């Protein structure tokens, strides 16, 4: 079950947005020179802090990162990623204690919400809400979580 | 400046709707049909992916996205396209800085989101990811639009 994690500004460290809750943290360094306040990360690396274990662990390739399109499961051992690419997107979801991927799924074309209750997926739409959409798919969130 | 012309014609095509039901900045392939609808510059017709094939046929390409700033300073338009497995992307080309030294300014729509979406804020290289940024194709128009 994944909780969106906001993702924020961290004051000591210079153009590092993340964020945390008791399990993890996740975090993101803005390359981008114009904007400081940006929406999107398409630079690696993503860092996983295991705050269980003390230890952590890079992300290393990925696709653009959506701030805010970050979520952290329950028990704190999964991480859920909004990545898009072009007009692709996709949900993945990493282990938190060893950054490598355990699930992938294409989410092209539709637009999504994720919470506790699970996955939905629209398609014709008429807003940025999947509350717009004409046809609306649940999908089971299980795959990404395995618990 | 030169480029007028083609900044004028992305930011008037912005809120239209190619498509009857789908406004452009929702879809990458509308909004590149209204540019040149507007500038009055012949576009193959489909998706996407059917547009980026039908460019690769007619249209002369350029060796880099720096080459491809160049080419809209002087006032041509320039699509950055890349075939996706179902859902290609495609961009107009603005001039100005170089993101990372290496990819241009561009205006796009994107059914990923606001975060796939630039109003001219985001260069290709924060639209595609960092696989797909350096297999992007950059097309121009033989003649020119603001001459």
């Amino acid at each position: 079950a994944f909780t969106q994690l906001e993702i924020v500004p961290q004051f000591g460290s210079p153009n590092m947005f993340g964020g945390e809750d008791e399990h993890v943290r996740v975090m993101f360094s803005n390359e981008d020179p114009n904007d400081d306040n940006p929406d999107a990360f398409p630079e690696p690396p993503v860092y996983l802090a295991d705050r269980d274990s003390g230890n952590d662990c890079r992300i290393e390739d990925g696709g653009i990162w959506s701030r805010g399109g970050v979520f952290l499961s329950q028990d704190g051992r999964r991480v859920l990623m909004h990545e898009f690419s072009g007009s692709s997107a996709e949900l993945v979801s990493y282990d938190s204690a060893t950054c490598k991927v355990v699930h992938r799924e294409d989410i092209s074309g539709q637009r999504w919400a994720v919470d506790k209750d699970g996955l939905r997926l629209g398609q014709k739409c008429s807003g940025e809400s999947v509350d717009s959409c004409a046809k609306i798919v649940k999908r089971s969130l299980a795959p990404f979580c395995q618990t | 400046s030169l480029d007028q012309c083609i900044v004028n014609a992305c930011k008037n095509s912005w809120d239209k709707s190619y498509l009857a039901g789908t406004p452009n900045k929702d879809n990458c392939s509308g909004f590149v049909q209204s540019v040149a609808a507007e500038l009055g510059v012949p576009m193959p017709r489909g998706n996407a992916n059917a547009m980026v094939d039908g460019l690769e046929q007619s249209w002369t390409k350029l060796a880099s996205g720096a080459e491809a700033a160049q080419k809209a300073a002087q006032g041509f338009l320039v699509i950055a396209g890349l075939k996706g497995r179902t859902y290609g992307h495609v961009a107009v080309v603005i001039s100005g800085p170089l993101y990372r030294q290496k990819y241009p300014m561009c205006w796009c729509g994107s059914i990923a989101g606001a975060v796939g979406q630039s109003q001219g804020l985001k260069s290709v290289g924060q639209v595609w990811n960092r696989t797909d940024r350096d297999r992007l194709n950059y097309y121009v128009y033989s003649l020119a639009s603001c001459s």
